[PDB]
């Protein structure tokens, strides 16, 4: 509604095509003798990348979210996992993934492809259980990186030793499981590309601080997802650079994702698919979601910049730090991943509370809508302490209950009524503030 | 009847009175501990009384602003005890890393219990199966020792650490000796009595508790058994600290002869190995302990530990007691059930809130008993 110019993202189609190609490459991995492996989006995927350019992952949570988009298939998958005997209140992505494996159906067509091995990161308790069941049903080798060494800000040499030494076990593991010789050059390239892509995703997010926001979070769900597919690939790092050029051009031209932008919102954890239509309704109020700690830092890697603001973490070779050998690459790679903002609340919720208050400030947020996500213990721990900290700060904040993967636990009607009440609340607050300051 | 375990029952019922009086008697600090991986030897060596936070199993409405209701009854019940002031005599609070839900109890407690003077989170490795976990946990335990020495201003010497480990290992060995009596055809120790002993070990001065275990074991050889054993049950779960519920189980015509739970075997099972570096002895004792589900990967070593216990204690039926929403145990449950049932041990599944009416559970246990009596 005529306040700002708008324009559809031109790289939209390429983001969609890269994602489709990732899933098709996993399914077709064996046509030319490639390697397939599975694990979390938080797996340290440069380690399997040392085994070649034809090493294809299937990351478990983005795949499960793709099934969740197909409500009917997701229900069938969860029904199969429940039949096996798992509790329905376990992680909804894990239950979807298990059920699709038992049904032997891939969301993109064909049988569920067998992985050659599991390579996993363990920080949520369900991270082990998810792939213990998978490795047993598929009869494949399995490796787990324990990254539970506490907050990055408290890191010690010994803590970093524990993760780095495990990664060296991981190298030996993937060699054994694949039959291939690990190549230091491919590995170092994959580390550098992961550093590029995760830092560049953060840089892109940081462009959203301006008014009008060049991106809306619904659009960003198709863009942040690439790093959850293969953050260590060349294609992902190169696309993030391309994408950054386009978003920079949007900022230069005063382009808004939402042309009647008047209200800036921040969300938190991954929403159910049914919420996306609420974002569209919110636009009739001129409300845009600028992002969340989840969209910004599930894979984005950040640092404090010279002006105190939050931006993409500096690449080590831009800081004079060389990466010329395996041991140096392993330690730097462990350190890079340990700084992930979305791992800190597993130890101390106040770290996430401070992170949310900083996003509210730097991205000029007017109101916060928190998903109390019954579908994900790992990203929901501490959520009520986060709400309290935002409540005390004086920023408007509301909650709604849901489940990102199981819409049996999401009430569309009640949630839309709560979000509409919030828009009314934001209007009332604006009238009162204007009346006080005249 | 003979009242042999009455001191443990008093300690459990009057745990807070005990703590306050301990402070009067010793001048020492009390530390609220969370999860059975807390390295208690360090707290004892620092002159402190570790007391494990447990729930009250009563209705409570103080935790809703702090912990979302999708999380387990235990982490919420435990936090309520802090918020309600029932651990106001505790200067410290400490958690050793395990289940992520439990970490919320710790985080809300240190932020909102106004009598907390210090806190410490120990990031014990979860992957105890890794060849690097025992070195990493050595350094965590040494770092906690340095924290405690700095906090109290008193050097915590290797001798003080060895004397504390000796008290803890003696407690572990005495609890194992007490458990040995449950293997008999007519156990001189019931499941409830064993639980009073093993639970109070977690919030009574270990020197005093060891003395009571020694008295108890001195009596057992000549203790008359009046009750009929009935079916030989095992209980399986995470904490399993509702002793009243266990008493209902044993009143239906059964005895709980062994358990896999942190109120019991999983807390004390192994004593440390003889070892000259006391920090290594302590850190490795915990890495070597039967694992929490959270710490049990890539291998499910828990499955062999649980079946081995079941066979060694001649178990006839195994009862899974599950906290609502408990992800680590929910993740193991389907295949651990199968493992037991494939090895000849029928199982029963019961699920718990903070409180539950006991009648529906009794009916289910009576029906289970019937299944055992056929085939
Ligand atoms: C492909 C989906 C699944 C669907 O998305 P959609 O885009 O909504 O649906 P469509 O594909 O049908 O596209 C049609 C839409 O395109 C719009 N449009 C048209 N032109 C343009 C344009 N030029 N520019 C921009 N947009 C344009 C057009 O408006 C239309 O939408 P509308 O009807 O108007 O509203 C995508 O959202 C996605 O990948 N999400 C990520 C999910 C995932 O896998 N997540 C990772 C989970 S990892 C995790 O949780 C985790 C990891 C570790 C630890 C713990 C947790
Ligand atoms: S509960 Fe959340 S963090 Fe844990 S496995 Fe599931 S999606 Fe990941």
């Amino acid at each position: 509604a005529n306040k700002y110019p708008t324009e559809q993202l031109k790289l939209w189609g390429k983001a969609k095509e890269l994602r489709e190609q990732y899933y098709m490459n996993y399914a077709r991995a064996k046509e030319k003798g490639g390697i397939r492996w599975s694990g979390s989006a938080w797996a340290l995927d440069a380690i399997p990348a040392g085994l070649g350019e034809d090493v294809y992952s299937l990351t478990g949570e983005p795949y499960a979210a793709a099934v969740a988009h197909d409500r009917k298939f997701a229900k069938e998958c969860m029904d199969a996992a429940e039949a096996y005997g798992f509790a329905r209140d376990l992680c909804s992505y894990m239950r979807i993934y298990w059920g699709g494996m038992h049904l032997n159906k891939y969301a993109f067509g064909g049988e569920f492809p067998k992985p050659d091995f599991v390579f996993q990161t363990q920080i949520c308790c369900s991270h082990s259980k998810w792939y213990q069941h998978v490795a047993k049903e598929e009869k494949i080798p399995e490796f787990y990186l324990d990254v539970g060494v506490g907050p990055y800000r408290d890191m010690t040499d010994a803590r970093l030793d524990y993760v780095a030494n495990q990664l060296h076990d991981g190298i030996a593991f993937v060699e054994k499981a694949s039959g291939r010789k690990f190549d230091d050059e491919l590995f170092i390239k994959a580390v550098k590309n992961e550093m590029r892509s995760t830092s560049r995703w953060a840089d892109i997010c940081a462009l959203n601080k301006v008014k009008p926001a060049p991106l809306d979070e619904k659009t960003m769900y198709s863009l942040y997802v690439l790093c959850t597919l293969s953050k260590s690939s060349q294609w992902c790092a190169d696309f993030m650079d391309e994408l950054y050029e386009e978003v920079k051009d949007r900022v230069a031209r005063g382009i808004a994702a939402v042309p009647n932008e008047a209200i800036r919102l921040m969300t938190d954890t991954q929403p159910p698919w049914s919420f996306l239509k609420i974002f569209r309704y919110l636009e009739t109020y001129g409300a845009v979601s600028i992002g969340s700690l989840y969209t910004f830092a599930l894979e984005g890697i950040w640092e404090d910049k010279p002006d105190g603001s939050w931006g993409g973490r500096t690449l080590p070779w831009d800081k004079g730090i060389e990466i010329n050998d395996r041991d140096t690459a392993v330690r730097l790679y462990a350190d890079w991943n340990l700084s992930k903002p979305q791992w800190q609340h597993f130890y101390d919720p106040t770290i996430k509370s401070d992170m949310m208050l900083r996003i509210i400030k730097e991205w000029q947020v007017d109101g916060v809508m928190l998903h109390l996500n019954r579908g994900c213990e790992g990203l929901s721990v501490g959520i009520m302490e986060n709400r309290l900290a935002i409540a005390k700060s004086g920023t408007p904040v509301m909650t709604f209950e849901g489940n990102m993967g199981d819409e049996r636990e999401f009430d569309e009607v009640r949630t839309q009524a709560r979000v509409d009440a919030f828009m009314e609340q934001l209007g009332v607050r604006r009238q009162a503030a204007s009346a006080w300051s005249h | 009847s003979d009242g042999l375990f009455d001191q443990f029952k008093t300690w459990y019922e009057k745990r807070h009175d005990y703590a306050r009086d301990w402070k009067v008697r010793t001048g020492g600090q009390v530390v609220a501990t969370m999860c059975t991986y807390t390295p208690e030897e360090l707290l004892i060596a620092a002159g402190m009384l570790p007391v494990r936070v447990l729930g009250a199993h009563e209705p409570q409405n103080v935790t809703e602003p702090h912990i979302f209701g999708m999380f387990c009854p235990f982490c919420r019940d435990s936090l309520a005890q802090g918020l309600l002031g029932r651990f106001d005599y505790a200067e410290g609070v400490t958690l050793t890393q395990s289940c992520i839900q439990y970490r919320q109890t710790f985080g809300s407690w240190r932020l909102h219990v106004p009598t907390v003077k210090w806190d410490y989170y120990v990031p014990m490795p979860n992957e105890v199966q890794s060849p690097h976990a025992r070195k990493a946990h050595y350094e965590e335990v040494q770092a906690f020792r340095v924290f405690l020495q700095t906090l109290t201003g008193k050097e915590i010497t290797d001798a003080m650490l060895s004397d504390a480990l000796a008290v803890c290992d003696e407690n572990r060995r005495l609890l194992r000796e007490l458990y040995e009596y449950r293997k008999a055809a007519d156990p001189k120790v019931t499941g409830v009595e064993a639980l009073y002993a093993s639970l109070t070990a977690q919030f009574i001065d270990k020197r005093e508790h060891n003395e009571m275990l020694k008295k108890t074991l001195a009596a057992l050889p000549n203790r008359k058994v009046e009750r009929k054993t009935g079916a030989r049950f095992m209980t399986i779960g995470s904490e399993n600290d509702d002793i009243a519920f266990m008493g209902m189980v044993e009143s239906v015509g059964a005895t709980i002869v062994i358990d896999d739970q942190c109120s019991g075997s999983r807390y004390f099972w192994n004593a440390s190995k003889p070892e000259g570096d006391v920090i290594k002895a302590i850190a490795e004792r915990y890495c070597d302990r039967p694992a929490c589900p959270t710490k049990d990967y890539p291998a499910h070593t828990r499955f062999d530990h649980v079946l081995g216990m079941a066979k060694e204690y001649n178990v006839e039926g195994a009862i899974f007691l599950q906290q609502k929403f408990c992800d680590p145990h929910e993740g193991d449950y389907p295949d651990l059930k199968r493992h037991l049932e494939e090895n000849g041990i029928p199982t029963l599944f019961l699920e718990f809130d903070i409180t539950n009416p006991i009648g529906p559970f009794r009916i289910r246990i009576e029906a289970f008993l019937e299944t055992l009596s056929e085939e």
